[PDB]
């Protein structure tokens, strides 16, 4: 038998349903989602980190001339100068007044320290959802990890359950993501091979151990000071460190709907948005005939306490009279009130106390109890606390 | 080195089995066939037998098998097997045989002793799979090369293993014999036996090479004597009773696992093409049944697939977008029309 | 993006014994097909070894002289070479097929490493 | 798949029960009223009340490495190409991604190949690979296999060591005086699909897109156009007076 | 790595509002965000004791004040 149901997208709350049959007893269903993940499909483009200015020892020739040989190191700058009078701690490295030539060559390489201290770029698309559910059908408790696409149901005890696609494909992530130190920021990083000096992306390395990088740091060599040996060089500071000083706040504290982002695998938790359609195919074995369930007679309901707070704050006692003693499920067809428990123990002439949540000042509604309808009416009062530490439990009707 | 490969099957013995059809009828045989596998392309098939090969009572080509508990050996070139035509035995190793012979419907395996012929036939399908798209019955002398799957010729430790089990109790009516008034039990030298009887009350006795007689029993048919062995495991055969307790003491590798190799595949004759305005005709003459696959190079292919085993005529239309076809195993041929 | 890095090989005399190691790194959890391929100068690519879980395969000309071992925990494949012949001169590549990304953005199926050159001197 | 039969469990002249091993799609049954036989005559003495127990199961065959079928889901095809570009007699062969970014840089020249004008992909959402051939087939999803058709056995990987089987394995009454386990199940669906074997994509693809699978890919087929954007610096533009007129 | 903890802030409630008094020992960052489709994320640095007043709706309010784990609140009708 096919049964369609709707699930609000919010973990931490229970949800009760009754499956009605004309000739058989109603069947209870209790569902509690424990954790929902919105995992994006992300690919890896490149990695960047601190760079280190490499240089070879200066090439000094005395009364002669030199030539530049290309090593093809990334962003290599090679230059030759003349008119130098070298010095050393022991004395004069030359006897020539002029014609001495110096060759200075410089380049960059990835800093050794950034095996872990590396910033990663990312491009994300086509987020998929994965929910962990606790199901109780026919008082059979099970915990399941289910896929919520248009296929891939789960089978247990013959019950088949399929959760349809999301009602909304919204994703907190933008196209272009940046990952660093377990923090995820939406940033518009430039693409491969088009970096600029001073900004994020002066260095471009495909992988951590690619050993093939493209660098654009605007490195410029300078005339060495007379009377000493060195290679003066100048380049813009690290765009990585400049972006580190900028550091706009995190998606962890700026994303809407209160999503919780985690970075072991990139994922978003408990994004409270939308609803999940679910379809039950229940075998006829679990369905119970009417004669096997107690039937009430002359039952009345009275409200003992009223607080229409966020939590369950309406307590009602039902005085009934039953031929048989057996557990059965109570249900509220309307959205006026939400019952807490899924079933209540039933004895031969006892009274059943039930807890529920409502937002109406003057509640009045009918309880389906296992064979019959019973009216229950009353007026109710506000709470005493202006703020609470848990979300809403019942819908707000017009 | 191969003795380290042979070492696994030094720990086991052959076993008698039931076979539904000896030369006489329903029968107990040493050459009962458990299973047959035929997945290789060139007709290479694997038989799982109840005997052992390559081990003497280490020798190259021999068959080691069982006779009422007594192990015997025969040269390998005496046994034969067939389905529709005489097959050819290549090599044997342990409980497995590799055979190469054409299609059929049943597998018969037989051999001849000095005066008694042993055989039986099992009806398990054997299938011959052609490679490519040229159906044949015997691989050609010449052609081209392709990659199909054939069964490897040599044994090596692969990732496929089987399970042995502790042998059960084997009843032997030969051991029991009638004395003047009692029943005489004579277990074989160096082996233990279990005698269980109900001639009087319940009886159970483990004899260890002891010729013991039991009172209160007059006839011999009332009760049974068994044989006990601890070493020399047996395969998990469905034709034997099991021992007592957990039935597991390791596993053995299975040789002759399939592999990839180079395959000879026939070549069809060249079809003679004749061209006309936006059309082509293929004068065609096949040696064996062969596949035509034809496609158009447009948004929709109108793909046509056809098996022809006789000379025929086909007229095809070609447009500027293009026509493509494969006959046999030739590289695909693409034709592109022109204005004229 | 998953990549394969090869190591080992080198120069050796006839009859020597070498090792080749290929390692997979990236967003991968479990791997199915470990394979090795050799390409001599002036000839097309060919398979030499093929490992997948407990099973191992070998080609016709290479039986009894090469051994392949796979470590799924490290996602590495090691090829032990023994008693090499002058026909073995070629460049060896390591292949990975049937990659299972751990969601794990679905991506390219197979990947290829740079490979290593092996040369034996007569 | 390979049917694995346990050794027939005999307790003649007594009684037995079932011990589930929890192997995939295992079936355990107990039969009474058996008079088994062995080569050395009858096994035991009690005429009736003899209990056989038969356990049968299925395990993946030993030939699963080089003979197996893989099911894949395909979406968001990506295009790239190998170009040979000669501008200002500066000829280079280079790989380029024809997406809307990633220019190729040489001699100061930056070439951007924009996205494809058509999103046509020669693969359906589901595909099946087997022995280097690809077929667009609607395979049932994992865990919903049907006997006698594709997907009777479902293993997460070649060495997952855990499979879900739906083969409809049913035991039968053993023949009198014979130690054996008579079983019945539908033929494997893989060989039936092999018998069917509709023509492959490399022979039925539109636009003639040649399909090779070193990785699953398609090549050499004409659909649409590549927009090209040239970013040329001002240095390579030569004076007309320096050129023949 | 050991990182210092800021003193507990003083909280007072009101009809759809909360007033927070902060008495920091050292400069500290206060961040606040609503749980609606929009954040109105605010990210301030305070180095002097101060008082702030914020308005909260039913959709939920959240803030982090120092290394204390994030705190959340919900407003109901009264």
């Amino acid at each position: 038998y096919e049964h369609a149901t709707t699930m609000p997208s919010q973990a931490g709350i229970s949800y009760n349903t009754i499956v009605n049959r004309a000739g058989y007893a109603p069947l209870p269903i209790s569902i509690t989602p424990t954790k929902i993940k919105l995992i994006p499909t992300v690919n890896l483009e490149y990695v960047t980190c601190h760079y280190k200015t490499g240089m070879d020892s200066p090439a000094i020739k005395c009364c002669g001339s030199q030539e530049c040989t290309p090593t093809y190191r990334p962003d290599e700058q090679c230059k030759v100068f003349t008119g130098v009078y070298p010095f050393m701690w022991g004395g004069a490295y030359c006897f020539c007044d002029t014609e001495n030539t110096q060759v200075s060559k410089a380049y960059v390489m990835k800093s050794d320290d950034c095996l872990a201290d590396h910033a990663e770029a990312y491009k994300a698309h086509t987020a998929s959802v994965q929910a962990f559910l606790n199901i109780t059908v026919g008082e059979h408790s099970i915990v399941t990890t289910v896929y919520v696409n248009g296929e891939t149901p789960v089978n247990f005890n013959g019950v088949k359950i399929t959760a349809g696609p999301l009602s909304t494909a919204w994703t907190p992530f933008d196209r272009k993501i940046v990952q660093y130190a377990g923090e995820i920021y939406n940033y518009d990083f430039p693409e491969y091979g088009a970096g600029q000096p001073g900004a994020f992306g002066d260095i471009q390395s495909r992988t951590v151990s690619s050993s093939d990088l493209y660098a654009n740091t605007n490195l410029v060599l300078q005339r060495p000071k007379a009377g000493a040996i060195h290679v003066p060089y100048t380049q813009a500071p690290s765009g990585f460190e400049q972006w580190k000083k900028d550091k706009a706040p995190s998606l962890k504290f700026t994303a809407p709907f209160g999503c919780e982002i985690y970075t072991n695998p990139i994922r978003a938790e408990n994004c409270a948005v939308g609803s999940i359609p679910l379809a039950f195919d229940i075998p006829d074995a679990l369905f119970t005939r009417v004669s096997e369930t107690p039937t009430l007679s002359a039952a009345e309901c009275t409200l003992n306490e009223c607080v229409y707070s966020s939590d369950f704050g309406g307590i009602a006692t039902v005085k009934y009279s039953a031929s048989k003693s057996g557990k059965c499920a109570v249900h509220v067809p309307s959205g006026t009130a939400t019952l807490k428990e899924a079933a209540v123990e039933l004895t031969e002439q006892g009274s059943a106390t039930i807890h529920f949540s409502t937002a109406n000042i003057h509640p009045e509604f009918r309880l389906q109890i296992c064979t019959s309808y019973v009216t229950c009416k009353g007026d109710c009062h506000p709470p005493k606390d202006h703020i609470v530490t848990h979300p809403q439990y019942h819908a707000q009707t017009f | 080195s191969t003795e380290e490969l042979f070492n696994e099957y030094k720990l086991t013995r052959p076993y008698m089995a039931r076979c539904i059809r000896c030369a006489v009828g329903s029968c107990h045989s040493p050459i009962a066939i458990e299973a047959v596998k035929s997945d290789g392309h060139d007709g290479y098939v694997r038989l799982q037998t109840s005997s052992q090969y390559g081990l003497d009572s280490l020798k190259g080509r021999t068959m080691r098998y069982d006779m009422h508990g007594t192990i015997k050996e025969i040269p390998l070139h005496q046994v034969s097997l067939y389905t529709s035509r005489p097959c050819h035995i290549v090599d044997g190793h342990g409980y497995f045989l590799l055979a190469r012979c054409p299609a059929g419907d049943s597998i018969t395996m037989e051999f001849k002793k000095d005066s008694v012929r042993h055989s039986c036939s099992v009806p398990y399908e054997v299938k011959f799979n052609p490679v490519g798209r040229e159906l044949y019955t015997h691989p050609p002398e010449h052609g081209v090369e392709q990659a199909c799957q054939v069964y490897a010729h040599d044994a090596q430790n692969r990732g496929a293993y089987v399970e042995m089990h502790l042998p059960g109790s084997e009843v032997d009516s030969s051991l029991v014999s009638l004395s003047g008034s009692s029943v005489t039990v004579t277990p074989p030298d160096g082996t233990s036996a279990l005698v269980e009887c109900e001639c009087g009350g319940t009886k159970i006795s483990e004899t260890i090479n002891k010729t013991k007689q039991f009172s209160q029993c007059t006839k011999k048919e009332q009760c049974r004597a068994y044989r006990l062995q601890n070493d020399k495991w047996v395969y998990n055969s469905d034709k034997l009773p099991k021992a007592a307790g957990a039935t597991l003491k390791g596993k053995l590798h299975v040789p002759f696992l399939l592999a990839d190799g180079k395959c000879t595949v026939p070549l069809a004759p060249e079809p003679m093409i004749t061209f006309g305005f936006r059309s082509v005709s293929l004068k065609l003459h096949p040696k064996n049944p062969t596949y035509l696959i034809t496609r158009q190079l447009a948004d929709e292919p109108h793909y046509t697939h056809e098996l022809i085993s006789e000379p025929a005529v086909r007229n095809f239309t070609v447009t500027e977008k293009g026509w493509e076809f494969v006959w046999g195993n030739h590289p695909p041929k693409r034709f592109w029309a022109q204005e004229t | 993006e998953v990549q394969l890095q090869a190591s080992g090989g080198g120069l050796v005399q006839a009859g020597g014994s070498l090792r080749l190691s290929c390692a997979a790194s990236g967003s991968i959890v479990s791997i199915n097909v470990m394979a090795w391929y050799r390409q001599s100068p002036g000839k097309e690519r060919e398979l030499v070894a093929k490992s997948s879980g407990p099973f191992t395969l070998y080609a016709d000309s290479v039986k009894g002289r090469f051994t392949i071992s796979n470590d799924a925990a490290k996602n590495t494949v090691d090829l032990q070479m023994n008693s090499l012949k002058p026909e073995d001169t070629a460049v060896y590549y390591c292949n990975a097929e049937g990659l299972r990304y751990p969601s794990g953005t679905y991506g390219p199926s197979a990947v290829w490493g740079q490979g290593t050159q092996v040369t034996v001197s007569s």
